[PDB]
């Protein structure tokens, strides 16, 4: 190893006397080790291109080779951790060097070799068992909440020589070693894996489950699965922070993992200071979700390869969760930002443009990473099953989707979630636009809707026609004057609003409104379209009979009925039971009925 | 035979890109084949750009990430790349290189063959004239294929253009006015959803001892989808031209092919075109398209559907446009006919099919063929020329004629070209759905059909 | 193999799975008396009953001697490790050699076991059992304990694949305990 | 320290644009310091700009004019551009390089600090809270800027946006409740009229003690420019995280900075990128805006101030485009208010604060801030499209409600906006402005002020 430096002409360094260095390999640049990596080769000279500020590296500096390419540290010490698109310990380094500044070329491990943790082997696991890549032979105790699996390396087999007994370690002891062949391999409990390589699976299989986030909307019209590929626009005062903390707290997932790929200096630290604030409840106690959480964070000012390999530290963590047996969701915050250094760090290579100055290899970039969630059958012995879904956040100029960022990406996820800023200025939140956004997953969720929730997608697709209706009747309205209007289009632009202000809006800030579970939203669905349909049906049979009914009368023989309609979103799930709200929903049901025979 | 030993050489000058070059070569050979083995062991296959004296510069098809310049090593095979080709081939799963991924054994080889092919002499072409029943009225009726053809579906991202293609696929056959396909599919860098559908609908709507797969997703080596489409079209060429069957190829997203080979061509600095693709796209694309027809004295044909997603729904991209001038034809797939929840959501005014007037008529399908698809072109275009004035001058300006044009489009767009996606409807159907959309004018104003057709066959 | 599963992969693979096979049936019945799921899987029991290394079971693979069809290993290997999951959930009390091969045969002919529900009362069974292993002495954890422990001998003398509607009514009730705040 | 001595070399081996190429240097490190000694005696300052080998490319402030390869000599210094800070700095004026032009004696440091800065962990960063008080109504009551913030003034060529900038430098400060405040001026490419505008007004308003100003002029060197900001920002960051006062950092005119960027970038034999501007100018404009905002465990902030001209007016030319993703919010000077004789001209419906919400409120400056700026906005976009609606149905059909929101126009643009060059207005006094305004329409039609806040400021 231990090349020297040659030259030196902006943020590219020349070494000579590195004869086998491999192509984008890392190496630390001079005597304050600056991080870099090789981006060509000539003869026994290497070009590095540096991350840091190569101002004051002379000639004849040192170069270590390090030996491999930008790699994640995968060990206990993740959950509740921050990092950046390198992975380093922010607060780790915040706290060693008392300073309130990143110091230049500063070397400190992702995971510490401090911590004791409690580890206790697989009881079947003996000296000369068969253990291939992927299996689980022991189990470190994380925190309360999240068991962190020990697993093979995806490529290594052998027999084990030597398991180490139930006790405390650091991330440094072996805990195991195996032998193949003559030849034997020591593992610790941190294993390394290049960010840029896909991990193997034993088969991807098609995702079939509901991803529950709480909300009504999106959870009734725009689903999304244990799997999925999602986007949003990320924009300002379109409350975007419903999907993250949604996510966060009432999700069925197990971890969460987030990132920011480049946001700006404010907006990280307020990131930083919401999310370990939020909590949740699991068996009855209150924990926080950074017992489950990891963040991944740049701003604009850290190195133009942090905030271009963040999406890729992020993806290969949650592969990482995935292939112990977990749900992982993640969330990339401004894919657009990541993009544009994408496009920079190909501009600094004299790389010839494409449409929009973006570089050729866009398209598949964003391709294949999006290519990486879903659910899978994990490698490994004991049988598991892991999934990871992935959300993105894209922000077109000015709301329109043609830059090809937004067109990529759009081109490739299965829903889209768009979040208006016309509806937030109207206090109407969730400000889903319910008109623009769709969810191609509705087909792959037909055996579990059909097994649990039978009567539901026909109140779907009832709502969306609902939906839809009472908005192409707007000129209808306006160029002509709200009088000729047939009695089915009065009921219509009367439940449509119905629907539009007492199923579609929820209020987080309640005690009622913050979940909503499945059974709350079918039942709240039912009875709306319930009323609908007999509302519908009374007035056109009565279509030549001399007692024409119109919602005149409707609207006096059921004065309260529409208020219980309209007050069905206060039963509180948890002060009330599932069996209370369900018999409470099917009075009001039969009360309808009632009141509608009543009126004939 | 090729008996002499081959040579191996660890002298790697420079790696850079996608390129590797090596120096001290023995008489480099352009085009060559080169198989390099990585200091971890890892076996990587590259071929060669350019020679110079002692120089040779390789082109990985893997990438050359981890490759170094003193214990990489490579060896040369002494020859161009060759694929070994069989008829057991029908019936097997190959990634996007050739190596089988369904847990069989590889091709024990019939032949060797060149997968550059051999340009066909034009005098030794048969031209396309047998019409295929594609069972879909918006192309039997309007874009008539003959089997030979090469006409690809230009369709955009988010719309159902496989759907389109497994339909030609499970119910293409000849017309019957008084023995099937061997399919061969290959995809370049597509998603697991897409291959998941192709796979499970050739083995439920058919059969899946008569298809060949080429499988390169959106996760694999992209260099490696500039050869996939040649190993596609090698097996093809040896189907039809030496066993003498008729094959039907499917290329999808050659879009993806395009982006690779911009890639390939941007990595070594090369002069572009529109757009940033290199100025040999045209002469590339033709090297694959043009390996579709007939030939003087052998029983078999190669029918080519590739299938393009156009960027932005724009036909005057360079990847629509330089495949509009090479093929004969294409199917037309709209984005504002499926936002009205039509299938098949063909739009048939940008549609065109070249071989048509020399497989439709008297004996052919039916002597009134081409009046009847003339005609249906001009009241459809008429019909939308009004329903863009109406939207100006309003409702109330339109004049007795101009509300016939009206109706004809809502029953052409709704009777004609939507069908249903298991409908196989026989090309007379579609002609008598045809004449029943033509009588809703009086006879003078179709002035594009003679009158001895129209005293035959409008009054019925 | 679509996608990554080389043949130096996918053959170490298979001789994981064996062994992970061989060591749940040793768990699952250390002392011999299924002699009838003993036997059912006797062709991939026969491999690690005497001692062949890594590499001979390895290239037996490669050659064609031992099973190598890694998905008919995986779902013949869920059974046995479902089956060894409700045999050591309920740890304390036991389950006499009828029952036993009862269910296993039950299980045997699912269409899906991962789709199941005995894999989700499992589910729910295993999750009470795990909140229960460092408890601290209250009064909801004395409840959950006593139900669990009856829920547990339930199991025990009747089964998991038919339904007992003593055993559903113990289930939904300590699951509705386990998630009642500790206020 | 360094107790080395010194090199000396009269090895030029080239001269060419501005650049010199000296030969056989030692150990050449890269970015360092050069003092150039001219055959007669003339005293030049240069900065390496490439190293290779026993080779150094030396690029000279003033020119390599009358430098010759045979009698020149190049000392070089042995490190990097390090400035001195203490807090006498403030008061004083510096030139772009950062020696006095005031007539005053060289800076007595208190330390020696790298002028490039290291990032701030993001993790130790706070969000911004209180509110920095400019004096102008049409910024503080309407667009407020917090503590930490970072939020540019977009205006044009001959819009008056440097007098604004001098308003706000002399009069901005904290708010009094019921004052350790600094400001960091940096001019960058200002011509000399410019320069003794500032220099002046601020030296005879008496304000020049909490103030350090870093001039740089059109005909200075080029690369002064490119260092003038990080001078301006190493004293801010001194001030600010050691010595904990809150400083305000206006820089003016990062279009010429932006230009300065472009020439050094050219010297370099770099290809042009988008527009003229090299292909990495976001990150060199994120190094700067991104060197402020509040920290843990210090009482100090840094709040930014750039200010920018829009070339031909453009919203998306680069520099505009790039600056608006690192900041947060823009001012807005306008053209339209300018030929109309208002000072300040500024746009208050494109302009806006991000962090508006965070600035002010209870405890900070008023609980009546936030409803009363909402109906103002409101009331003045209701206003505009009244005296659109008057134009053609005519003064005579308008309402009488209509007739108070033109009211309301004529005296919020005159009152309100129009503030008076030496006029300081502190947030209550603009407030009380805006109340005044306000009653000119019934409690009743003032919609965005709740019941609860009408009750008490309405009647007065």
């Amino acid at each position: 190893t231990f090349g020297y430096v040659h030259g030196v002409s902006g943020p590219v360094v020349t070494a000579c006397d590195m004869a086998g260095a491999a192509m984008y390999e890392l190496v630390r640049v001079g005597h304050s080790e600056l991080v870099g990596e090789i981006i060509r080769l000539e003869g026994d000279m290497a070009t590095i291109q540096v991350y840091e500020e190569t101002s004051g590296v002379s000639v004849g500096d040192p170069v270590l080779r390090t030996g491999k390419p930008l790699s994640v540290e995968l060990g206990p010490g993740i959950m509740g951790a921050i990092f950046d698109g390198i992975q380093r310990p922010l607060s780790d380094i915040s706290s060693q060097t008392q300073s309130i500044y990143i110091p230049r070329g500063v070397n400190v491990s992702a995971l510490s070799r401090d911590i004791k943790w409690d580890f206790t082997p697989c009881k079947n696991l003996r000296v000369g068992s068969h253990i291939t890549g992927g299996d689980i032979y022991g189990i470190v105790s994380e925190n309360s909440l999240i068991k962190h699996k020990i697993m093979l390396p995806p490529r290594n087999r052998g027999t084990v020589t030597y398991i180490a007994p139930p006790g405390n370690y650091d991330t440094s002891d072996v805990v195991l070693e195996l032998e193949f062949e003559g030849v034997k391999e020591k593992f610790t409990m941190v294993q390394v894996w290049p960010v840029r390589q896909v991990r193997p699976v034993t088969e991807k299989l098609p995702a079939n489950h509901p991803l529950l986030t709480g909300q009504r909307v999106l959870d009734a019209l725009f689903p999304c699965v244990q799997g999925g590929t999602t986007a949003i626009p990320g924009a300002f005062g379109c409350g975007k922070t419903v999907i993250s903390q949604s996510l966060s707290k009432y999700s069925n997932s197990d971890v969460i993992i987030y990132v920011g790929c480049g946001e700006r200096g404010n907006e990280m630290s307020e990131v930083l200071r919401d999310f370990p604030e939020l909590t949740m409840e699991v068996d009855g106690k209150v924990e926080s979700i950074m017992k489950r959480t990891a963040l991944v964070a740049n701003t604009s000012n850290m190195p133009v390869a942090a905030r271009e390999a963040s999406i890729y530290t992020g993806i290969t963590l949650s592969e990482y969760f995935r292939d112990m047996g977990y749900h992982v969701s993640m969330m990339a915050d401004s894919t657009s930002r990541w993009a544009e250094a994408l496009r920079e760090i190909s501009g600094r290579l004299a790389e010839m443009p494409a449409d929009s100055g973006y570089p050729a290899y866009l398209g598949a970039r964003l391709a294949s990473f999006y290519e990486r969630a879903g659910r899978v059958k994990c490698l490994g012995n004991p049988e598991r099953e892991g999934s990871v879904s992935i959300v993105g956040a894209v922000s077109p100029p000015g709301g329109d989707f043609s830059d090809p960022v937004t067109s990529a990406t759009l081109g490739i996820v299965q829903v889209f979630w768009g979040l208006d800023k016309k509806l937030a200025q109207r206090k109407h939140f969730p400000s889903v636009n319910w008109l623009i956004s769709y969810s191609k997953y509705m087909r792959a969720l037909d055996e579990y809707y059909d097994k649990h929730f039978t009567e539901f997608v026909p109140l779907r697709t009832k709502a969306k026609e609902i939906l839809q209706e009472e908005e192409d009747l707007a000129e209808i309205v306006q160029l002509v004057g709200k009088a000729s209007l047939a009695e089915t289009d009065k009921i219509t632009l009367e439940v449509a609003k119905l629907i539009k202000d007492d199923f579609l809006q929820q209020n987080g800030y309640t005690p009622y409104d913050r979940f909503c579970p499945f059974y709350k939203t079918v039942g709240m669905l039912s009875n709306m379209i319930a009323f609908y349909d007999m509302a519908r049906r009374a007035v056109e049979t009565t279509a030549q009979s001399d007692n024409k009914i119109t919602w005149s009368i409707i609207r006096e023989h059921m004065g309260d009925i529409l208020y219980k309609l309209s007050s069905m979103k206060f039963k509180d799930p948890l002060k009330d039971g599932e069996a209370k709200i369900k018999s409470d929903y099917a009075q009001l049901l039969e009360d309808m009925q009632n009141a509608f025979r009543s009126l004939e | 035979y090729l008996s002499q030993p081959r040579l191996t050489y660890k002298t790697v000058s420079g790696v850079n890109g996608p390129l590797v070059i090596l120096d001290h070569v023995k008489f480099p050979r352009y085009a060559e084949i080169v198989h390099l083995t990585l200091p971890d062991g890892t076996k990587r296959s590259g071929q060669v750009l350019e020679v110079s004296g002692s120089k040779a510069v390789v082109q990985v098809f893997e990438g050359t990430s981890g490759i170094d310049a003193k214990k990489t090593s490579c060896e040369f095979t002494g020859d161009i790349l060759r694929t070994p080709v069989s008829e057991d081939m029908l019936g097997r799963v190959f990634n996007g290189s050739g190596k089988p991924i369904d847990r069989g054994p590889v091709v024990l080889a019939e032949d060797f063959l060149d997968i550059m092919g051999q340009p066909i002499n034009p005098q030794c072409r048969i031209y396309p004239e047998e019409m295929i029943q594609t069972g879909i009225s918006a192309i039997d009726g309007m874009n008539s294929i003959a089997r030979g053809q090469k006409i690809p579906i230009f369709s955009a991202a988010g719309l159902p253009h496989n759907e389109i293609a497994a339909q030609i696929c499970r119910q293409a056959g000849l017309v019957k006015k008084s023995e099937n396909f061997a399919i061969v599919f290959a995809a370049m860098g597509v998603n697991m959803e897409t291959a998941r559908f192709f796979k499970s609908d050739f083995e439920e709507n058919g059969s899946m001892d008569n298809v060949c797969l080429f499988l390169n997703l959106a996760n694999d080596p992209t260099i490696e989808r500039i050869i996939t489409p040649r190993l596609a079209l090698t097996t093809a060429e040896f189907l039809a031209y030496q066993c003498e069957k008729h094959v039907l190829v499917i290329l999808t997203d050659m879009s993806s092919y395009a982006e690779a080979l911009r890639e390939v061509s941007a990595a070594r600095e090369e002069v572009p075109g529109r757009r940033g693709f290199p100025g040999y796209m045209y002469t590339d694309l033709a090297t694959i398209y043009e390996r579709a027809g007939r030939v003087e004295g052998r029983n078999g044909s190669i029918t080519q559907i590739p299938i393009l997603t156009m960027p932005n729904d724009d036909i005057t991209h360079p990847i629509p446009d330089l495949t509009g001038y090479i093929t004969e034809g294409q199917i037309y797939v709209d984005r504002q006919l499926h936002n009205r929840q039509i299938y098949p959501p063909i739009n048939v005014l940008p549609s065109l099919s070249r071989l048509m007037k020399s497989a439709i008529g008297e004996g052919m399908t039916r002597k009134d063929h081409a009046d009847v698809s003339n005609q249906l072109y001009a009241c459809y275009a008429i019909g939308k020329d009004v329903q863009a004035m109406k939207a100006v001058v309003g409702e109330e300006a339109l004049t007795s004629d101009d509300l016939l044009y009206l109706e004809f489009l809502q029953k052409f767009e709704r009777n004609f070209i939507a069908q249903g996606p298991y409908e196989n409807r026989t090309v007379f159907e579609t002609l008598d759905i045809g004449w029943q959309l033509l009588r809703i004018f009086p006879k003078e104003m179709l002035k594009r059909i003679p009158q001895s057709t129209l005293s035959e066959f409008y009054p019925r | 193999k679509m996608g990554g599963l080389t043949s130096e992969q996918y053959h170490s693979q298979v001789v994981g799975k064996i062994g992970y096979i061989a060591r749940c049936m040793q768990t699952i019945d250390p002392e011999n008396n299924l002699k009838k799921i003993r036997e059912d899987y006797q062709d991939v029991l026969i491999w690690a009953e005497k001692n062949y290394r890594f590499e001979e079971i390895l290239e037996a693979s490669k050659s064609g001697k031992c099973p190598n069809d890694l998905d008919a290993l995986s779902r013949r290997s869920l059974i046995l490790q479902e089956l060894l999951r409700l045999v050591s959930s309920i740890s304390p009390f036991k389950m006499k050699l009828d029952l036993i091969e009862s269910q296993y045969e039950k299980m045997k002919q699912h269409v899906n076991l991962w789709k199941s529900d005995y894999h989700v009362k499992l589910n729910q069974l295993n999750q009470l059992t795990d909140y229960l292993k460092n408890a601290a002495p209250t009064p909801k954890n004395n409840f959950l304990r006593a139900m669990t422990s009856v829920l547990q001998m339930q199991i025990a003398q009747y089964g998991i694949t038919e339904d007992n509607e003593g055993i559903n009514q113990l289930f939904k009730l300590g699951l509705h305990l386990l998630a009642m705040a500790n206020e």
